[PDB]
């Protein structure tokens, strides 16, 4: 079966795009050794960020990223043998209808973010290069691929911006707390995706024969039972690659990703705060007391 | 003009792809070499069939019917012996390593089907296909006279195309990593030298 | 007059029942859809029996005698083939998914009893019941031509009443949660407005 | 009062037992929630004057919240494992006793995790992920359980039981 053409579409677009951006900068450097630019600041930029009604370029792309991640949860549940539900149904058709927005939104960010090089190797740009081309290959071949799509879970990190723009989330302390909490959930769901991929496909030196049929939810559970250090061993990674990944996730998850100190300082920082505004209710009289109060 | 911030991230990515390429080649070295250092000791040889027959033993196989089906059915044991001309001696013919390790008693496994008659026919037509070639017809076949002089195979343990993929792709990431840092240090250090004009 | 303390706890309970309803619908979605998206691909069809017989094979079953009894007894294998008129082709009749997965070799399992004669009679009277209906009598039967064209069932994998319970009850808790917060915000905010008279 | 926790424990205990005597058929439902009544055991030892310092009242309050939570969570696992997953037609159930669920919770929350016993149903695994994440890092990871432990050690006495026939004297001022 084909598989490497889907992967190549991301590897080639990312590295090729890095090189053409680098070489476009390099030929401008060579030009002095050899010896519509207004429209990009107007269009899209005026609605993407710090412009209040910009929900169509943040809340929408977030809700579409959650939808694309839910569609990945749906897709990973099947034995991948279907030839009817994986087409003109709540699968590849709707998946392409969500992913075409990310192409437009990536282009809009590319034409706005002047510095192309810093933008190209920006983390959220990397999540688009490993998501979008594979889905074009999938609708061109009329064949779904359960590749690196789980990386759409890395979009949850900026969920604090949505609650802050909608004024749901109050103190800078509570913004730090929700930022930390979302980094945990998105990392947990991402690492479970890597184990899922690496266990459902065998080791290549074993002709891919030693694979294990873990569901994505068994990988989410395995990560939790491991990172809490319970380790029942009812589920564990059996492939050589899966064992290499678990050694990395144990060593990086403990003692670097956990073993913060600000998660307690922000927790007690949430307890010190005596109020903000005094909602003055009508009909009640009011008085203010100050000076040496003890 | 944030070029300093992008540039340092570009150099860190180049160093990451260098180190990732070197480490990936190291890891894939240790786990491919056990298969590869086995198969390079298995020699290609010429061999000729001495006899084809059933030994009257009967063995189990697993059939499938969809949804993790625990289907099982029996089949009759065939044996085939060859003269291995690289040793002038008997060996059993075994087709491939997966067949040998899934039943080392018998020369062939039928693709295990729902009905016993389909196993019987498959083994009988395989036996009949070899009954036409009990003779001097040299068979290009794989033998391990170094540590396994008893059985001979028609096929190798691995398709070398995936072995080669498994070394060319990490070597490409090492080459891209060094090529990224070597191209980018000019666009860093010589761009300012030529902009100072 | 502690109404502020009860009220805020009422709003928190309403929000809890909203979120609990939404999350419960999400969870039950992912685990019901694998069964449901299988059974909607299994079609209802018309089929007719070609033959009923014993194939002379014998299989184990587990009987019970109270207190985690490890009772086991054998029974004879029956097979029944049908023409599935939705494909004009052979299939085996298998009654239900639990029977098929507990022995995919045979068309029926007798309710496994203490004495062998009770297994034998049960299989023989089941065979005799089908011997009366080897003919054109169309049988409403369930087939999966999408990924399992070999076996046909008399019954579906799930009773849809528990599927519907498993979505109506969490949806009721979501509806109660929003109805709690929508009713209670009036008894909070408009009660004081009408008491100020 | 209606949405008070101890009122909720009565609504999930009492009507089912009326249904049970009306149908003349016991049901092993949410009755384990009666263990949540142990939380106020400090009031009994305080009213009977068995329990002394406010510090020892805080210590017994914390200790009773642990025992009642352990026995409650073991009840939820018991219920959720002895009945299967509904999408599995309830066929994948596991015959854990209540004491195997109490033991499983202790072996899990200490983070030993032998895996001689573990939750096999999909619902049981969802509950264990919740009890691991809520039990560690929120329910444990207090700080007052050490401050009250050393607060029990500072206290030099209360009353001087004056015994008859012995003479007595009191010394004060700069004593060092
Ligand atoms: C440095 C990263 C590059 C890795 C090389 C990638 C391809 C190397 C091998 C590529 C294979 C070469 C094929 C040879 C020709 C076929 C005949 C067939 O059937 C299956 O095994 C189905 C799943 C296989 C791939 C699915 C996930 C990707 C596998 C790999 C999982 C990710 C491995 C992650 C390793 C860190
Ligand atoms: C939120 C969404 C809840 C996911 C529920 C998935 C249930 C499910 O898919 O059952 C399947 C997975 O079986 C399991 O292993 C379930 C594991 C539950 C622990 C993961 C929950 C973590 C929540 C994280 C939230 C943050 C049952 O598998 P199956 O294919 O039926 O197995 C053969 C039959
Ligand atoms: C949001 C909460 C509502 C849940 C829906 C409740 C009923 C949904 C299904 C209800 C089932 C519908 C029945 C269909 C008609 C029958 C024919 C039969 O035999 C058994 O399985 C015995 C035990 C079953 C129930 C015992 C505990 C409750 C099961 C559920 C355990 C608690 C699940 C806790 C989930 C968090
Ligand atoms: C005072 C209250 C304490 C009451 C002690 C409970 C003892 C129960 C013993 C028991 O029921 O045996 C049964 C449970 O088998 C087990 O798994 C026992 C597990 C013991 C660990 C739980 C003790 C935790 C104490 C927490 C206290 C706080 C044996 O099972 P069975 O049905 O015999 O199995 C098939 C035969
Ligand atoms: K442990
Ligand atoms: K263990």
């Amino acid at each position: 079966r084909m598989w490497w053409a889907f992967l190549a579409s991301s590897m080639v677009t990312f590295f090729g795009g890095l090189f053409i951006i680098l070489l476009w900068r390099t030929l401008k450097y060579l030009w002095t050794v050899c010896c519509m630019t207004s429209v990009k600041d107007w269009a899209g930029v005026m609605i993407s960020a710090q412009t209040l009604t910009g929900r169509v370029l943040v809340v929408l792309v977030f809700a579409l990223s959650i939808g694309a991640l839910v569609i990945y949860f749906i897709d990973s549940s099947n034995p991948i043998e279907s030839c009817q539900n994986f087409y003109k149904d709540f699968t590849l058709q709707i998946d392409m209808a969500f992913n075409v927005f990310f192409l437009l939104y990536f282009g809009l960010r590319f034409i706005a973010a002047n510095d192309k090089l810093w933008f190209w190797l920006e983390v959220n740009s990397v999540v688009d290069f490993f998501t979008v081309p594979p889905v074009f290959v999938s609708v061109y071949l009329n064949r779904s691929w359960l590749g690196l799509r789980f990386l759409r879970a890395l979009r949850l990190i900026q969920f604090s911006e949505i609650l802050q723009f909608l004024n749901i989330l109050k103190t800078s302390n509570s913004i730090k707390l929700v930022n930390l909490l979302s980094i945990f959930i998105s990392t947990w769901l991402t690492a479970a995706g890597f184990i899922h991929l690496v266990e459902n496909s065998g080791d290549p030196w074993e002709n891919f024969q030693n694979n294990q049929a873990l569901t994505y939810w068994e990988c989410v559970y395995l990560l939790m039972v491991t990172m809490s250090t319970v380790g029942y061993g009812d589920v564990y990674a059996k492939t050589t690659l899966g064992r290499l990944f678990m050694v990395f996730f144990i060593l990086g998850g403990l003692a670097m990703f956990a073993s913060y100190v600000p998660e307690i300082i922000e927790l007690i920082g949430n307890r010190k705060k005596y109020g903000g505004s005094y909602s003055a209710v009508s009909g009640r009289k009011h008085i203010v007391v100050c000076g040496h109060i003890t | 003009t944030a070029l300093k911030a992008g540039e340092d991230k570009s150099i860190r990515l180049g160093l990451f792809l260098i180190i990732s390429g070197v480490v990936s080649l190291f890891i894939f070295g240790f786990c491919w070499l056990s298969p590869a250092l086995q198969d390079l000791q298995a020699t290609e040889a010429n061999c000729t069939v001495l006899s084809v027959q059933q030994i009257g033993e009967v063995f189990e196989c697993t059939f499938t019917c969809g949804a993790d089906c625990r289907g099982t059915s029996q089949y009759p044991c065939v044996q085939v012996y060859v003269n291995n001309s690289e040793s002038n001696s008997r060996a059993l013919l075994h087709s491939d390593e997966h067949q040998l390790l899934t039943n080392p008693k018998c020369s062939y496994i039928p693709p295990c089907k729902r009905e016993n008659q389909k196993n019987l026919e498959s083994v009988m037509n395989w036996q009949q296909y070899w009954k036409d070639e009990i003779g001097s017809q040299p068979f290009t076949c794989y033998f391990n006279q170094h540590q396994r002089p008893d059985d001979v195979l028609l096929h190798r343990t691995h398709d070398e195309i995936v072995l080669l993929h498994c070394f060319l792709w990490p070597l490409v990431t090492f080459v891209v990593g060094v090529l990224i840092v070597v191209l980018t240090i000019c666009a860093k250090s010589l761009a300012v030298k030529a902009e100072a004009m």
